């Protein structure tokens, strides 16, 4: 003799049907705009005659239940645990069924993985029929629920500025079946005060976002101050159900769709250099059926200090042509996509969250794929003995100093851009010859693509 | 009047020595029907080699030891031996495929066959070209 | 300039000497068409790539009407053209066809300006109307023989249909015993006629018309649809075996098509709620089919 | 380094890219709902396996571009100029392009043509695939834009009692070309105060609406005080863009749909002689397919005293 | 690995050794398939359930490219490749057919990397285009007979289509007088050649290809669609009588078929309004039917 | 059904030549169809994404075609 | 045709393997392809059974070559019970999705090798694939 209120209910999530532990199941910070259920299909046979006196009765048949609908909205929080001292997200398996469909390990380099610098979300292992398998558990006051062998359909992220860092989940399941028993004390397997305080600690600001565009065909930085956005990551996963007429039928398996990661930016106009206007005017003058963009999201802002943030990165990015949103004040909208660079490659892109992110660690996320591996971040190239000049006929062994020291990348290539007076090789062993009276230059970038530039002007003469 | 296929891909088989083999033929379309000569290798040499990219600055991954088998049929062997083969699977992208883990892209490859001589023409020519596989083997 | 628009028209049938206005009409359909003898003269001398192409005929005509029931029952002259013997407002089909060629009669489309197309040597080879749950129309079948263009026309005036008749459900019964479940009664009724095409040489350089023709068959059939009902098991009433002789009678409030006896062969569609299809056809003795088009008030 | 703001949007409406002048461009005074832009179509193309380890990636083209759609609101404003000293509304040459196909001349008699009396619009003159084309400029701020040949899709007209007479104009171009430029002084060719006194000294309020309704088949005028209502000049102008797979392509080239002259008119039912109630009953007792009524809808009402009207 | 896809292709028709590499394509559709030759022997030793299945030839594929027309007229080789005899940029129907075999063309579709597919003996079949309220495109089918794949092709870099001609309203003149209510002109061209299949017992346990054809026939063709309107009563100029022989010409601001001398034969159809449909050829003794490719400013 | 994929230049695994013989299984979860030896046609269809069609049929001399029936766990 | 060097081993647990292998060199000049059998001389035969592809992979065992009948060109690859105990041991826990009893145990390939027949050490792989332990139930 009780009734229910929708907030009381803890929503834990689990791998495993039985021997629920604390590598198994966490809770799941939901809110008001939580809901789930399952719909059923029915049928009306209707006699439809013509003549005078005609029957007129109908009769109705139970024949299919529909894939249970859930979805709930969490606050994006990472935070490092005490136990493991690598930062972790406490929504992870929802990740990491989201993003690949191998068992869960946070120690490898595929789907969601963690470690002392950032927690990251990569979808390079997805091509899967069949992702991760949850178990969403729910409890309402005193009785227990759960939905059976559930699939994260989606994650929507919705970049609403003057509100914190949300993202949105839905998905499907077989069936929601009403548990009479406790599966799992919820008292120890839910979130404690203690952890409670370190994720309070940080929390994601929509406000503080910075967006980082370039354009790879031209290379070319844009200035966006962004106005409101959304980006979603979707499985399109369609569960199938069986047809039989003499008894009602659930979702028998499911089978994953197209993987999208498309995404809607809007800002308003900018005449200032490499601006909104910039961007519009040469994306409807060159009116390309294809385009190369690097895109890179930063939910909470960057800072020399650490705050937290959660970071989108698309590589090779796709970018409609943007139209402009008369309102009070002149805007555009920036609608892209992910895309692979070969359909079976997955790496469309990839996401990065951390309560410590110096601007540093998310430009080597972003230039490196991981928070912690440094990448270079400028060149001055040097000669064979501090070598100012050449002559005809003499070699230069040039070399490179590189920083920061601890760069994973401490190589670079080799070219010659301006002037032809000498040729280089791959070690860079500049070679040249007679009649060479021009000023020849060299050049050097890193393997890495972070955009380093090393040059310099040898002033190569015909000698004395 | 029809098409070349100068774009030929090799795939390669890790610890075991890899041999190919080329025939040069004349060939003529007159009123008596396609009469085929062999062409005489007399001075000529082959010589390829094999990097990690076309980009210019690509590492040298190997190179390819030629020889002539007979000149009379027209027959010229190109092939690297089984040490060559373990040097290019060393140097070979880690990027695995799925539905055939074996194969690994190694690089790309090109062949010249040149006839070097005071009376003769500084001629080269491209014969092949194309991209080296390798099929990983864990034997040896 | 004028062009001609569907809905602006008027088609008067010529029977007689006098017009029939036909009125209350839904839906008409028309197409005219010339015949070409189109032949290429390939030779080893020219390899030719123009053809040799003379117009020298006409094509028949197939015109199509769709007309509501009214209640002046003009509609009822299509039975009476199409061959059926007339004895007050009862259409009787004979037991052998009366003449060999067919009733001829000129059809004409009126339209504004003094346009109009003149149909000539018409005969109706097709009429069926399905009784249904909603307002039966019968749609009826002419062919042409002649088609032309002409200034000045006849329009009737006089001779034109009514008001369009209240929908009322329809009734197929057996004797007096009604048959249940009705969802469709469909009736059909044709003049199977043939042109006999006499072109010859004396027509060469000249645009050959069909004029005769004659009449292969008369027939009149239906089509019942139900729904697979029975009473009892192993009912005799109501079951699939074919019936070799049995009075039906597809009733209605204004027309009533009477088989005074029957040859019913029966069909079943395990479909969503199973159905049962009649064939109905006269027999051979039977006496002639009834077609009774009441007004008002029976 | 700015921000653009709607509010300082100026509109010219052209016949001519160049040689830009007071006969061939005017300023039209738009309202708070002034828009316009151009969308693009794009496609997805996505491998749909069903063995296991199946491929899960898209990939996107853009194929076209949309024609460019720009839309905003002006009052009806009749005035006479002081130059020609004929009745003339400012945005005339819009009238122009609705109405007609063939070169804007106002001395004629078809399409947009003044007199000493009155301005007047007729579409006598309309039977054409390519209306008089025409090229909407846009200064927002600093920056200059414009729409390539555009075409007068319609005019909406909203009766709308206790509000000002208000005519929408919607549209079609081939493309939006952004202008880094000044094509023409906008001080000059935009409208100067003393033409703003004159326009401002005419306002037509759709309050005072009388309508003249005769039925032509029996000679009887109604007496019908209205409500509200609306009549549209409608083109169904549409738009045709090529398809080529290689390259993005815009539109190239439009044709004039069916001209359409509907409307609407509410009114409250009268119990008297010749009202609303008489003219549903016989409308409602006759039952004919065609009926042949005569309307004069007089926007801002009829009077012995000189009064601005539409 | 490398997926395929249509839209991401290039098209390149290698002919005389020259790569006409035709941009502005809207739509192409081709298939290759083999010919087999499967039989059951089923003897009364053993009724056996296995056949006997060879493949012994390629059935000839069947390419069709949809090609927007373009300010180079690189698309009238089409026409050249037909057939057509050329003076300046207007193209004849020759009065018979030049040579037996067609023009023969090999066709590559290219996609990347160095994937291809190579149909050789390749001839143009049809090419048909409407003139109408739409953007015009002509439709051309070829057949091939022997189709590969190959690594290295033919790329046109240089000799490609242009920009698309903007739309401009079709127009049909007698002579110099308009012919009111167009609706829809489609003009149609074709050369009917046919495979002569030389499959041989010196050809068994190989795969057969298709090589050598030979032209029955060429024409040009049209199809008018107006909407039936008359500006008189009893009218001499626009009525259903054929017409022998009537000069035509179907013009645009960028194309213009002209036929000296026509036959056309009318069919009007009672549609919501009455639309009438022209049926344009060359007659007998005919001049060449002219097709003339103006790029710009005529 | 098949799309039309290459992983090689000229590659000889996949291609559209005839396969007089080949050892062929459609295998499930819980049913495989099994051609000991299968006479295989292609037909490629340029459509948006390449398509690449079998015909399958055993051989003169194949072996019985075999149909495993699995309920559960093979 | 083409090429079938692929094909996976499926070792049972608690039971010796043994596998017989008649090399065949079928012609299809003639409409009856030839049934000549390759005559098995200065032929051996090496397969080593190592987890992954990747370098430095531990070997799990080795193949012990047999060539008996080296007329009729019949051949075989066997390996002892212990030997199919190792590998048993070092199998992964997942099982195959077609069949519960498999699971993957590493990667294999035989190379045959003529040594000094003609001065030639013509050696190249012939067959190729994954082995694969079904848990057994008797032991």
């Amino acid at each position: 003799m009780s009734l229910q209120l929708l907030r009381n209910t803890r929503i834990f999530v689990s791998t495993v049907k039985t021997g629920h532990n604390k590598t198994n199941t966490q809770e799941i910070l939901v809110q008001d705009d939580i809901s789930w259920g399952q719909d059923s299909n029915s049928t009306d046979i209707t006699v439809n005659e013509a003549g005078p006196r005609p029957t007129r009765g109908s009769k109705r048949f139970n024949d299919s239940l529909n894939a249970a609908e859930w979805s709930f909205s969490t606050y994006i929080l990472p935070y490092k645990d005490k136990n493991t001292s690598k930062q972790i997200v406490p929504d992870y398996m929802l990740w990491h069924a989201l993003s690949s469909g191998r068992a869960i390990n946070l120690e490898g380099t595929t789907g969601a993985h963690n470690n002392a610098t950032n927690f990251m979300v990569n979808f390079k292992d997805n091509s899967y029929h069949e992702l991760a398998m949850l178990h969403i558990y729910i409890l309402t006051d005193k009785t227990w629920s759960y939905i059976d062998s559930c699939q994260i359909n989606q994650a929507e992220v919705n970049v609403d500025i003057e509100d914190i860092g949300r993202v949105t989940w839905s998905g499907n399941g077989n069936q929601l079946i009403p548990l009479d028993e406790q599966p799992f004390d919820p008292d120890q397997i839910g979130i404690d005060d203690e952890t409670y305080m370190t994720i309070q600690g940080s929390y994601i600001k929509n406000k503080l976002t910075i967006l980082k565009i370039k354009d790879m065909d031209t290379n070319k930085s844009y200035d966006i101050p962004i106005t409101g956005g959304t980006f979603t990551i979707n499985n399109n996963i369609t569960y199938l159900t069986p047809n039989v007429m003499s008894r009602v039928t659930i979702p028998i398996g499911s089978f994953t769709g197209a993987f999208e990661l498309t995404g809607s930016l809007t800002a308003y106009l900018n005449d200032k250099s490499l601006g909104s206007m910039e961007l519009y005017k040469d994306l409807i003058k060159t009116l390309k059926v294809v385009n190369r963009f690097e895109i890179a999201l930063v939910l909470g802002g960057e800072y020399d200090d650490e705050r937290p943030a959660a970071i989108l990165v698309a590589k090779q990015a796709h970018v409609n042509i943007p139209t402009i949103e008369t309102d009070d004040v002149l805007g555009t909208s920036v609608e892209f996509k992910a895309i692979p660079s070969d359909l079976d490659a997955g790496d469309e892109g990839y996401l990065g969250f951390s309560s410590k992110y110096t601007r540093t660690t998310i430009n080597n996320l972003i230039v490196n794929g991981d928070g912690a591996t440094d990448a270079v971040t400028a060149i001055t190239v040097k000669s064979a003995g501090n070598v100012t000049t050449l002559n005809r006929s003499a070699t230069l062994q040039m070399s490179v100093e590189v920083t920061p020291s601890s760069a994973r990348n401490k190589e670079v290539t080799w070219a010659i851009t301006a002037g032809d007076a000498a040729t280089i090789n791959a070690t860079g062993l500049l070679r040249a010859d007679a009649s060479k009276t021009g000023a020849v230059t060299v050049e050097a970038t890193a393997k890495d693509g972070s955009g380093v530039k090393g040059t310099k002007v040898i002033t190569v003469t015909a000698g004395g | 009047m029809s098409t070349e296929n100068r774009v030929i891909d090799l795939v390669v088989d890790e610890n075991v020595p890899y041999g190919l083999l080329m025939q040069f033929m004349d060939v003529d379309d007159s009123v008596y029907p396609s009469t085929s000569k062999p062409v005489d290798l007399t001075d000529f040499s082959l010589r390829g080699s094999i990097k990690s990219s076309l980009e210019d600055g690509a590492e040298t991954v190997a190179s390819f030891t030629t020889a002539i088998v007979d000149a009379a049929q027209g027959v010229a062997s190109i092939s690297l031996p089984v040490s060559a083969v373990t040097t290019i699977a060393s140097k070979a992208s880690k990027e695995r495929d799925r539905y055939n883990p074996r194969q690994r892209l190694a690089g790309y490859y090109d062949v010249i066959i040149t006839r070097t001589a005071v009376g003769s023409a500084a001629s080269s020519f491209r014969i092949m070209e194309g991209k080296v596989y390798i099929s990983d083997g864990v034997t040896q | 300039m004028f062009y001609s628009l569907m809905r602006e028209s008027k088609i008067v049938i010529e029977y007689d000497g006098r017009g029939y206005h036909f009125d209350a009409l839904s839906n008409y359909d028309a197409s005219t068409s010339f015949q070409e003898f189109k032949t290429l003269r390939r030779t080893i001398h020219n390899r030719t790539n123009y053809a040799d192409s003379i117009i020298n005929a006409q094509d028949p005509s197939s015109i199509s009407l769709a007309i509501n029931f009214s209640t002046t029952l003009i509609e009822s002259n299509f039975f009476d053209w199409m061959g059926f013997t007339r004895e007050g407002n009862s259409l009787f089909l004979p037991r052998n066809t009366p003449n060999i060629e067919p009733i001829m009669f000129n059809m004409y489309i009126i339209n504004h300006n003094n346009s109009c197309i003149y149909f000539e040597n018409c005969y109706v080879s097709t009429v069926d109307f399905s009784l249904d749950k909603s307002i039966p129309i019968l749609n009826v079948g002419i062919e042409s023989g002649k088609f032309s263009e002409v200034s000045t026309f006849r329009d009737g005036y006089t001779i034109t249909q009514g008001e369009v008749l209240p929908y009322s459900a329809p009734a197929v019964y057996t004797n007096s015993s009604p048959l249940p479940a009705l969802i469709s009664a469909s009736m059909s009724f044709q003049q199977q006629c043939s042109w006999r095409e006499d072109r010859n040489i004396f027509d060469i350089n000249k645009i050959y018309t069909n004029k005769r023709a004659y009449v292969n068959e008369m027939n009149a059939s239906a089509t019942l649809a139900f729904y697979y009902v029975k009473r009892l098991v192993g009912d005799k009433f109501l079951n699939l075996d074919p019936e070799t002789r049995t009075p039906l009678i597809i009733k209605n409030k204004y027309v009533s098509i009477t088989f005074p006896l029957a040859r019913i062969s029966k069909r079943l569609n395990f479909s969503d709620l199973y159905q049962v299809e009649y064939d109905v056809i006269p027999t051979a003795d039977s006496d002639p089919v009834e077609i009774n088009f009441f007004g008002e008030r029976k």
